[PDB]
């Protein structure tokens, strides 16, 4: 089977039978410059069965501006043979090998997948003839400068399975209309979510029973609450019930081969503002073939007049049809040099269309892909001189932006926060790029430690990294990856509690900030950081196949926080209590129950064993608090605590009865099966699933399982040692005696008894521990109890269960992720920071992005302008701020803000605190009047001010002298 | 006039617009339809991002055009 | 002066005020000198909050300073910490003509960073630790339900709205739909079932309950341990309204005394009957020794 | 003829139906204003339920009289 533990976050992107079908695939992959580098590591990463890589060209020194596996001392040695044994460490489930021999048509046919890089034009035609005609998927890829392309060939019959990769939507019918045009409505006006033209299926339908386990049919969505499904006369008439499910129909698609789709080429749209683009692109491509070879296989010459105009020439009396004859100018001028994020992004959308081929899922490229970042270049261009090569590691680079803006690279200081995948890609491209490699640094940050499912997307990391930090060992590789590079490392947690290293002083010789966090906190954070020190920032985040990029630029465009996501979807309490109706309620309250079993119930009782002092901090809390803490440490310590493993299983058995048995009782006592409302749809009806009792029986594998799980895990919890034996645990369970159960319709005293009662009859020699959730772990039986409960709960209100790999996505909030989208993520954030390093301003050339490669779709908008406001007739934007130096008294600065800004200040507060208003109390505020800024605010904020700390961010509510509420820009205060 | 919306997971939305309309009528029938409230909602089209107070006029949006309703995502 | 209109002049001062919630401590930490249901969630949250978030507390600020409802059947006090707009407490007394009637209900308010995105959290602390279940709605381990509290798919214009969802709406919500006169038929379900022998058998059932449950926990507990922050006003309250109070009880007393069609139900009546009487004279007990405010 | 039908904002409202009127036509007639479905609403006088089978005139509901309209109010 699939090996869950390292690809647990592709499965959920992929499935098992994507990764089985890929784990019998064969990749031969031609020509290892940096595009093939990236697309091979995003395939070996993918997991499929094996990858060849034949190349014939040799190292050069220009092959290091984006091939980050070679060096200076593998210059003459074949790309492919070199890069072999770094490419092998990256999966050892993926046979690597490496072939330097001709193309022949026999060595294809072993081969599922064929992709073609930096071949020539009869090179290409050829083998894609092959392919074609041996029903093999051929993929060419090419970079030139700033320019991509990207076609597929897929075959003349290829089979999609699922199209969009999006979950099928489940909604509940309330009524059926019998008729020849029955219409489907759904429970309580709430919307079903189907597309026109879906295909359902019907189950748990009383009256309509024929429509159960039926064939899917094709609906018509007749509005945003009913559908039709055609005629219904022919079945029963419809009581209630039902549950309509979306299918994902299968498409087969037609692929022209490349000698035919060359003439007639349908082209993906990259960027919907440069719709002519592709129509341009597609004929330099094919004209770029035709001047090598007129030149003797000598590229254009990196921004020369005489080569673009003979390039232009060439592309005149190459095709009839009208092209851009700048745009082709600019071709010509920069399609000879190379650079890495490009490289990274093309080789991440390679990649994908690879595993689309593998597995058959998504909808592959139709058929053309034509990508430019022209607004990368500077405006006014780069003088021929400036682009001539050096004799550098960066000469391809130095082809495209010149010399000036390597030297503007090499000085740049740049902030990486997080260190996941995207965090590993970003440090790699800025790496490759020569970021800070002169006078400049990178920065990055990050807590956590590296764990062996990371290794599936982050190829900065090796099994034997493990336990290590992240930071420090992706400084490491990419240290070693270019010597050149000098990066700080630190393995701290961005926020409030470190801002000792990341003061205001750090922040003040940056240049940017790239983000790679995984947190919506984390993002604030930095937002606000940014905007108080006013410098870029690079904001990226990944959800599977999806993905998306917003740059932030001072005084220019609006910060994230401008703007809002959707809220988490929180479960509603009853749902989650006494009526759920989906697996995601049972697993919900699985996890609570687990939650409150084995961690709650042990806190107080641990604190109070290692705490000797315990009693006397915790009988000073106000309320009831100390009788709420007290009877808990005696319920954990006393009357639950287990003596033996025999105890154990006897708690288990009854928690189960209890959960499984007697409340399902309780709760159908309040309310009876039958229950009939007076209009006449029942009570136990629609999103109400009526409940029954189990009956414990030991040869059930979930009764025994969860029994099992039970009793290892509260064993645990009090140090005795798990018993592992099924047969045991069955053996055990069985004596246990449950009793029945029937449906029902001083203080100072009491804390004093109680504190006795532990000191008299409990034992400190206890050895209580509450238990950690981790869901990474096989052994720790977490899952396992996880799983037993929610499947339980599901028995019990008839729901379908859900597998060890539902619950595992849902329960631990698993987010899938995959190595395609984070590589083609980071590669426009790096283009995006490179044109924020170029000196751009104007929101044109800066461009958000976003992108799904399931579909595939990727479009890109500019960034929004800053929202303008007014108070008495000056603008000002989030990035304007009034500026008040020295230290002052509260009464002096409202005098100040009243005097200068003519704003009455009546609501002062620096971040949660408040430190005046004009509803506190008359004392409080004649005692914070005289008072110095800083000393309220130590006192309102109950901390000291730290050294570092120069300066303080407040916020006003200010009302101007007509009396009426005005907005106005925070207060930057300066500490003297 | 008719206008399409595709949203960033490929769903395909079909909307009775005249031009003229504010942007705020456009994500208003957008969430009479879907569910997502206005400000929410990220509209895109020919490399702009729709903000409100606006029609479609200034867009150029005529009939059969298609918007795209992206996302910002939380995960790296 | 009328009675009703010395109490509408006595709190209407008190509507919105502020309180010590939380002192200095050593080691540049904090204590809670209250007992706040939310304290381990404030704790968490830490120094977090959305950037929208102090311009929107200090809107609410400015609304509940002027807009709490007031009067002689219900009113609704506000208290904040002197430092912390987002940490609040709420008493609501039970309004006329209902069993929670003259009740003084505490809730604990808790503001989390991400508001007004996600709704506010609120939990009931008058439940008797939670050996009282109030209504359907008021779970008796505190947790309280609104429609209005969900951003669950629901409806649009029922779910938790970022721009007309506040506060004031959500106190007024609580009002006007969880004390309601006849807290049985508020379950789902049961709502059509009114009109009914049965249905009126059990909403006595439910009200004879909930009258014993509010005089001991909603009046009793509150005269004899206020809360610090609801001390003076659960004072005076108590004080201006006592024979009021007295003719409800004695009254409620007479209804419950009448005969019942059902032994089953007749049995818990007359069980609840006994335990008001037993709790309604330790309240007279306690009554007479309301010292009157100044 | 005018009856005043309860609304969301506490408020009541003018309405022009009928004691020969069933509860369904009320039902209708409170729908033309919002567009609200018949079966959302729920007609109560003073407490006492109101469905679609009858009439107001079953209920002696006529001129000037006011109806309770909740909207088949929700919960946990
Ligand atoms: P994905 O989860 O693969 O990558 C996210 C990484 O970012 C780190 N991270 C999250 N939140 C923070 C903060 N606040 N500070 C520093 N680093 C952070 C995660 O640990 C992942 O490594």
């Amino acid at each position: 089977d699939i090996d869950e533990s390292l690809y647990s976050r592709q499965l959920y992107v992929l499935g098992h039978d994507a990764m089985r079908r890929m784990a019998n695939s064969d990749i031969l992959l031609s020509g290892l410059g940096g595009l093939g580098l990236e697309i091979a590591k995003n395939v070996i990463l993918g997991g499929v069965k094996s990858i060849t890589l034949h190349d014939t060209a040799t190292c050069g020194l220009h092959d290091l501006s984006s091939q980050f596996y070679l060096t200076e001392a593998d210059i003459g040695k074949n790309r492919a043979e070199a890069s072999c044994a770094q490419l092998a460490e990256l999966n050892n489930y993926v046979r690597t090998v490496s072939h330097t021999g001709p193309l022949t048509e026999e060595f294809l046919r072993k081969f599922r997948v064929v992709v073609l890089t930096n071949s020539d034009g009869e090179e290409q035609q050829r083998i894609a003839k092959f392919a074609h005609e041996n029903g093999i998927a051929l993929i060419i890829a090419e970079t030139r400068g700033l320019f991509a392309k990207v076609f597929c060939d897929f075959g003349e019959s290829f089979t999609i399975y699922d199209q969009d990769g999006t979950q099928p939507i489940s909604t509940m019918i309330a009524s059926i209309t019998h008729d020849a045009q029955g219409v489907v409505t759904c429970l309580d006006e709430t919307r079903h979510g189907f597309n026109d033209g879906d295909y359902v299926t019907f189950s748990e339908v009383q009256g309509m029973q024929e429509l159960n386990g039926c064939q899917p049919l094709k609906i018509t969505v007749l509005g945003p609450y009913t559908f039709s499904i055609g005629d219904t006369s022919k079945f029963g008439e419809y009581k209630s019930g039902g549950v309509a499910t979306q299918v994902k129909m299968p498409k087969t698609i037609s692929f022209k081969p490349l000698a035919q789709a060359t003439e007639e080429p349908e082209f993906l749209i990259s960027d919907f503002a440069k719709l002519d683009s592709p129509a341009t692109l597609h004929v330099a491509f094919n004209a770029l073939s035709c001047y090598r070879k007129a030149h003797n296989g000598a590229l254009p010459r990196p921004w020369n007049e005489e080569d673009a105009n003979s390039f232009l020439e060439v592309v005149r009396a190459s095709s009839n049809a009208e092209v851009d004859e700048k745009l082709v100018l600019q071709f010509a001028k920069i399609c000879s040099g190379n650079t890495c994020p490009l490289d990274a992004a093309v080789g991440g959308i390679v990649a994908q269309e690879v595993l689309k081929a593998c597995s058959g899922k998504f909808t592959p490229i139709y058929q053309w892909l034509y990508f430019d970042a022209l607004e990368c270049l500077p405006t006014e261009g780069v003088e021929e001189a400036d682009a001539q090569p050096v004799g550098s590691r960066y000469d391809s680079q130095i082809a495209i932006f010149g010399k000036k803006f390597q030297e503007k690279l090499a000085d740049s200081k740049w902030f990486i926060v997080g260190a996941g995948a995207i965090g590993c890609e970003l440090l790699k491209n800025f790496g490759m790029l020569g970021l800070g490699t002169g006078n400049g640094q990178i920065f990055v940050t990050d807590m956590d430690l590296i764990e062996k499912s990371n290794l599936n997307r982050q190829f900065l990391f090796r099994p034997h990294d493990v336990q290590k930090p992240k930071s420090m060992t992706a400084a490491d590789a990419i240290k070693r990856m270019n010597p050149e590079v000098n990066v700080t490392a630190y393995e701290l947690r961005v926020g409030a509690e470190t801002e000792k290293v990341f003061s205001e002083d750090f922040f003040g010789k940056l240049d940017g900030v790239a983000n790679a966090l995984d947190n919506v906190d984390a993002r604030i954070y930095m937002d606000r950081k940014c905007i108080f020190n006013r410098i870029p920032l690079v904001e990226t985040g990944t959800l599977g196949t999806l993905g998306n990029v917003q740059v932030i630029v001072p005084f220019a465009t609006e910060s994230y926080s401008s703007s809002q996501d959707p809220p988490e979807k929180s479960i509603p309490i009853c749902t989650l209590k006494n009526f759920p109706n989906a697996i995601e309620h049972t697993l919900q309250w699985a996890r609570d129950a687990f939650e409150g079993v084995f961690k709650q119930s042990a806190e107080n009782a641990a604190q109070y064993i290692a705490d000797p002092q315990f009693t006397e901090r915790i009988a000073k809390l106000p309320g009831i608090q100390p009788l709420e803490i007290l009877d808990s440490i005696k319920k954990a310590l006393i009357d639950d605590k287990p003596k033996s493993f025999a105890h154990c299983v006897e708690w288990a058995r009854l928690y189960w009865e209890d959960q499984y048995v007697n409340q399902i009782k309780q709760l159908l006592f309040n309310f009876p099966p039958d229950q009939i409302t007076s209009s006449g749809q029942p009570f136990w009806s629609g999103p109400k699933r009526c409940p029954d009792p189990l009956v414990f029986d030991v040869n059930d594998p979930m009764h025994l399982d969860f029994i099992y799980a039970a009793a290892n895990l509260r064993a645990e919890v009090y140090g005795i040692e798990q018993v592992r034996n099924r047969e045991t645990i069955a053996e055990l369970v069985q004596k246990v005696k449950v009793p029945e159960f029937k449906p029902r319709s001083l203080d100072q005293d009491r804390v004093d008894k109680i504190i006795s009662e532990l000191l008299k009859n409990a034992d400190k020699s206890s050895k209580i521990t509450p238990l950690e959730f981790e869901k990474d772990d096989d052994s720790n039986l977490h899952m396992d109890f996880i799983v037993a409960c929610s499947n339980l709960r599901a028995a019990n209100y008839k729901i379908p269960p859900a597998d060890r790999h539902k619950s595992k996505l849902i329960a631990g909030k698993i987010i899938p992720a995959i190595a395609t989208t984070t590589s083609v993520l980071s590669g426009l954030a790096v283009l995006e920071v490179i044109k924020l390093i170029v000196g751009h301003r104007d929101l044109v050339k800066f461009k958000n992005g976003f992108a799904n490669l399931a579909l595939p779709f990727m479009a890109f908008s500019e960034p929004l302008p800053a929202a303008k406001n007014t108070y008495y007739g000056k603008e000002w934007t989030l990035w304007d701020r009034f500026e008040v130096t020295g230290e002052l008294s509260l009464q002096e600065f409202l005098n100040y803000f009243e005097e200068n800004e003519k704003l009455k200040i009546t609501m002062l507060s620096q971040g949660v605190s408040m430190l005046y208003s004009f509803f506190m109390p008359k004392a409080k505020c004649s005692e914070r009047l005289p008072l110095p800024m800083s000393e309220v605010v130590r006192r309102v904020s109950k901390r000291r001010l730290e050294p570092h700390e120069r300066s303080l961010v407040f916020e006003i509510c200010c009302n101007d002298v007509d009396g009426e509420d005005v907005e106005v820009p925070y207060v930057r205060y300066t500490l003297p | 006039m008719q206008i399409f919306v595709k949203t960033l997971t490929g769903k395909t939305i079909t909307l009775e617009v005249e031009p003229s309309d504010t942007i705020e009528n456009v994500k208003a029938k957008i969430q009479d339809k879907e569910g997502i409230p206005p400000d929410q909602q990220r509209l895109i089209f020919a490399g702009k991002q729709l903000e409100d107070g606006r029609t479609l006029s200034d867009y150029n949006i005529q009939k059969e055009s298609t918007l795209h309703l992206v996302l910002r995502l939380r995960g790296a | 002066k009328s009675i009703e209109q010395r109490y509408l002049e006595l709190m209407k001062k008190r509507q919105f005020d502020t309180f010590d919630m939380i002192v200095e401590s050593d080691n540049n930490s904090f204590r809670f000198v209250v007992s706040h249901h939310f304290e381990k969630m404030v704790r968490l949250a830490g120094d977090r909050y959305h950037p929208s978030r102090v311009k929107r507390l200090a809107q609410e600020a400015v609304t509940l300073s002027t807009s709490l409802p007031l009067s002689f059947s219900s009113s609704v006090f506000v208290r904040c910490d002197t430092d912390r707009l987002d940490i609040m407490k709420v008493l609501i007394t039970g309004p006329a003509d209902t069993p929670y009637a003259n009740g003084c209900f505490e809730f604990d308010v808790f503001f989390p960073p991400d508001y007004p995105n996600q709704p506010m959290l609120i939990n009931l602390e008058t439940t008797g630790r939670h050996s009282v279940r109030f209504n359907p709605n008021l779970y008796n381990d505190g947790k309280v339900c609104l429609s209005v509290l969900n951003t669950w798919h629901g409806r649009p214009e029922e779910k938790w709205n970022a721009q007309t969802s506040s506060f004031l709406q959500v106190l007024v919500s609580i009002q006007s739909l969880i004390l309601v006169p006849e807290p049985y038929f508020n379950e789902p379900g049961f709502e059509r079932s009114r009109g009914s022998p049965s249905g009126t058998n059990s909403s006595r059932e439910y009200n004879s309950n909930i009258y014993q449950a509010c005089v001991r926990w909603a009046m009793l507990e509150q005269i004899r341990s206020p809360s610090q922050c609801f001390k003076d006003v659960i004072h005076k309250h108590f004080w201006l309204k006592r024979e009021e109070i007295c003719a409800q009880i004695e009254g409620w007393i007479e209804e419950l005394g009448k005969p019942q069609y059902t032994e089953r139900a007749s049995r818990t009546i007359s069980f609840n009957s006994m335990v008001l009487r037993r709790h309604y004279r330790h309240l007279r007990e306690e009554l007479s020794k309301l010292k009157p405010p100044r």
